[PDB]
RNA sequence: UGGGAGAGGUA
DNA sequence: ACCACAACGAGTTACCTCTCCAAGTGTCAAATTTACCCAATTTTATTCAATA
DNA sequence: TATTGAATAAAATTGGGTAAATTTGACACTATAATGGGTTCGCTCGTTGTGGT
């Protein structure tokens, strides 16, 4: 039977279950010691017998491997210290966990903040370039900065080479937004795809 | 929706000497204890698992008392006013709705309590197989001796116990042979071993004569009193309302056959057959045989005899280290005195 | 009840053949604390532990310990058997030695004794009745008629008789059955009693 | 569980 | 009778860390086990009288 | 007044056999033409047997 990582661990005391979360993984920051539990992984032991006691157990609950051997990862003895990082990899097809969803959301928010700062500085450089070609074409200094920088596209003049450059850098900013959301989608599917783990 | 209670009623049903309602009581006590230990508040929740549905509704209980402790079960007379005084002071009915979850800790404590419930239900099975027949010679094989007891069996996963004091002094039962014993009066409430079987009781000899002799079986010859020195010597008392068949000759049989049968089944114990009489004086001058009678003083108040006995028969009159006087006194009820 | 798990634990390390091992907990017990509990339960109930290890051929040195404890019990209990209670010192010590050794070999005799397994059932004591399978359809079992259910040839008590009448020549078979053989059966019943009380004290320790 | 290689290190 | 080749064996001790190491399925003859019978043979408690 | 040796009957064992199940091992799956393989060195020094003008 396939193993599972859940906080439901048999025949252990609830003191050691305080360090784990509700999803079976230890909290970031918990000062563990030797002989403690870090992640609760249980193993199906095997049916191998048909007694009325286990028959009534599998009748009343449905835990069809109600004999399970707790084989959780424990910290080796003489070792101590806090917990500073927990990384959870998963294979394809299996729904991961609440904890893996939380780690995934945190990594997603961090990558999205980095890509947002990247887009902010890139549109800053592109709007500096459209300001440079605008002051190369004509003399407009106060009327460009008296209006906000993000709306630097609706201002126009007579149709000429600088107007053609204004509209071509407008559509270049549009395809910059396009490749920006494509980078977002690539990052999202890269951190949402299941890992190429061992067989 | 529960196919699981349907499995209880046909698929995972018990041995058929156990009722279904006790299994339902076992599982309802199991889920009650499982929801009892799981709640952090000291709630003695007793859940009514109704029989036909399988699913249920969790029922935290309340008994009508006026105490200060246990507020989760402490309802008062003014709380019985909500059901307007139609109940009793102290019954633990409920007026609440709760839910239920599952967990492997609940699973293991449920396993503990259901093996306890099927254990006591099998104990009640041995209780009714005891109370179906009160007092008889039985036969089982000894299977596990102990320091103070000898465990037995009667088949169908039953067990019996010979204690230390109610066996023969020449007992030697290697585990594996069949022994004879009489269950007499066992404790049906005993949490450990129940079926108390003896081998050195007067009930043993009278039940052995009952299975041995058909006129004991159909009440032609009757045995009234008994006397025992286990393994060595014995005496039983015989009266008979019938006048046809010779009583003592009947219970000795063809060349001491029935006496040798009970003697080899008892371990060489010299059962000495002697008549029972109703009157005390002539009963005891019949009873001390093979001793001789000179003169008898019958005493009423302290329940004793006084026996004059001539010289020569003192050793066979007293037995060995006062054996015959002791055995005859616990035969007749009258303890004996020495007179020349 | 409790004792046979320790006989499982007296073996060397056997190779495992399964998937993910090493529960790494105190679920049942370890393999060293069981021996520590055997040590704690040796000051009382050492007779039954020595007899159990000698019977199951694990630590084959406490066979002599069990024979010595049985010899001490026979020396304490010999004052109630008319055949042995009249003999002199070293001769009574030697007859107690020889019937203690034969009583302990009779207690030790199970279906793993070399030359003692049943011929037909191969020790199981349970053969299949072909007629009941032919009339019922399902598979049935019955009692092995040669071994009569026990699965092994029992030890005859006359082996000790032959081994004692090389020392007490004037002791025939009727008086052997009359006032010697109850001591032999008392010895084997004492072996079973001591093993039971040692299992009880083991379960009282490791609880 | 526990075996074998290879690499580096300590006295 | 008196010299140049292959191959073996040897190279301290102990400890530490790391990485890396298809599918039953049907069929057929011969050998083998297996459940049982049984005569002999041993075992073991019981009997008869003869001393104790 | 017991206790014990000769005799003894019933039950357990044992060696041998034996007719009948049953297991063991081996097979069995089919056509253009096709026709001789990829390893190993600077990796020192003593001994000993085997083969050689
Ligand atoms: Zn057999």
């Amino acid at each position: 039977g396939p193993e599972e990582i859940t906080a439901d661990i048999p025949n252990v005391g609830e003191a050691a279950l305080s360090k784990l979360d509700e999803s079976g993984i230890v909290y970031i920051g918990a000062e563990v010691t030797g002989g403690d539990i870090l992640v609760g992984k249980v193993t199906p032991k095997g049916e191998t017998q048909l007694t009325p006691e286990e028959k009534l157990l599998r009748a009343i609950f449905g835990e069809k491997a109600s004999d399970v051997k707790d084989s959780s990862l424990r910290v080796p003895n003489g070792v101590s210290g806090t917990v500073i990082d927990v990384q959870v990899f998963t294979r394809d097809g299996v729904e991961k966990d609440k904890r893996a969803l939380e780690i995934e959301e945190m990594q997603l928010k961090q990558a999205k903040k980095d890509l947002s700062e990247e887009l902010q500085i890139l549109e800053a450089g592109l709007f500096s370039r459209i300001r440079a070609v605008l002051v190369a074409g004509g003399v407009e200094a106060e009327k460009l900065d008296k209006l906000p920088r993000d709306r630097w596209l609706e201002l126009g003049l007579t149709d000429e080479e600088k107007q053609n450059q204004l509209e071509q850098l407008a559509e270049q900013y549009d395809e910059l937004k396009h490749e920006f959301e494509k980078k977002l989608e690539a990052k999202r599917r890269k951190i949402t795809q299941g890992d190429d783990l061992a067989p | 929706m529960n196919k699981e209670i349907l499995a209880v009623v046909e698929a995972v049903s018990n041995e058929k000497a156990l009722p279904r309602e006790k299994i339902f009581e076992a599982l309802e006590s199991a889920l009650a204890t499982a929801t009892k230990k799981k709640y952090e508040q000291e709630i003695d929740v007793r859940v009514q698992i109704d029989r036909k549905s399988g699913d249920f509704d969790t029922f935290r209980r309340w008994l009508v008392v006026d105490e200060v402790t246990q507020p989760t079960k402490e309802i008062t007379l003014e709380a019985a006013r909500y059901e307007d005084e139609s109940l009793n002071l102290g019954d633990y009915v409920e007026d609440q709705i709760e839910s239920v979850t599952f967990d492997r800790i609940t699973t293991q404590t449920a396993k503990q309590v259901i093996v306890q419930k099927v254990r006591e239900a099998e104990r009640a099975m041995v209780v009714d197989q005891f109370r179906e027949h009160e007092g008889e010679i039985i036969t089982g094989v000894v299977k596990k001796v102990n320091r103070d007891n000898i465990s037995l069996d009667l088949g169908n996963n039953a067990e019996a116990v010979i204690l230390r004091e109610d066996m023969l002094p020449r007992e030697n039962f290697r585990p594996g042979d069949r022994v004879r014993g009489v269950l007499y009066s066992v404790r049906p409430e005993a949490r450990g071993a129940q079926l108390f079987v003896t081998r050195s009781k007067p009930e043993m000899l009278i039940e052995l004569f009952r299975i041995e002799v058909p006129e004991i079986g159909e009440e032609v010859i009757e045995i009234k009193a008994a006397a025992r020195d286990p393994g060595s010597r014995a005496k039983i008392a015989v009266k008979t309302n019938d006048k046809r068949i010779d009583p003592v000759g009947a219970c000795v049989g063809m060349r001491g056959a029935r006496v040798q049968a009970v003697s080899t089944e008892l371990g060489g114990e010299r059962i000495d057959i002697v008549l029972w009489d109703d009157n005390p004086a002539q009963f005891v001058i019949n009873a001390m045989a093979p001793a001789d009678v000179a003169s008898i003083v019958v005493d009423e108040d302290k329940h004793t005899m006084d026996i004059a006995v001539e010289a020569g028969n003192l050793a066979q009159a007293i037995g060995r280290n006062g054996q015959n006087v002791r055995l005859a006194s616990q035969l007749s009820g009258w303890e004996l005195n020495v007179m020349t | 009840m409790r004792l046979e798990s320790v006989a499982k634990f007296h073996s060397p390390k056997s190779p495992m053949m399964s998937d993910s091992p090493r529960a790494t907990a105190s679920d049942s017990l370890s393999g060293t604390d069981v021996m520590a509990a055997m040590g704690m339960a040796q000051s009382q109930a050492g007779f039954g532990m020595a007899a159990f290890c000698g019977k199951h051929e694990l630590s084959q040195n406490d066979k002599q310990k069990a024979i010595n404890y049985l010899m001490q019990f026979a020396h304490k209990v010999s004052g109630k058997y008319r055949g042995v209670a009249k003999l002199e010192g070293n001769t009574k010590a030697k007859v107690l030695q020889v019937l203690a050794t034969f009583a302990y070999a009779d207690y030790c005799r199970s279906a793993a004794t070399p030359g003692a397994r049943c011929r037909d059932c191969h020790g199981t004591g349970r053969a299949v009745d072909i007629a009941k399978t032919e009339l019922w359809g399902r598979v049935v079992e019955k009692e092995c008629g040669r071994c009569k259910g026990v699965g092994y040839s029992r030890m005859p008590a006359s082996a000790a008789y032959r081994a004692v009448t090389m020392l007490i020549p004037n002791l025939t078979q009727p008086t052997w059955s009359r006032t010697v053989k109850p001591l032999y059966d008392a010895l084997v019943v004492q072996c079973h009693k001591e093993e039971s009380i040692a299992d009880n004290i083991l379960n009282a320790v490791t609880r």
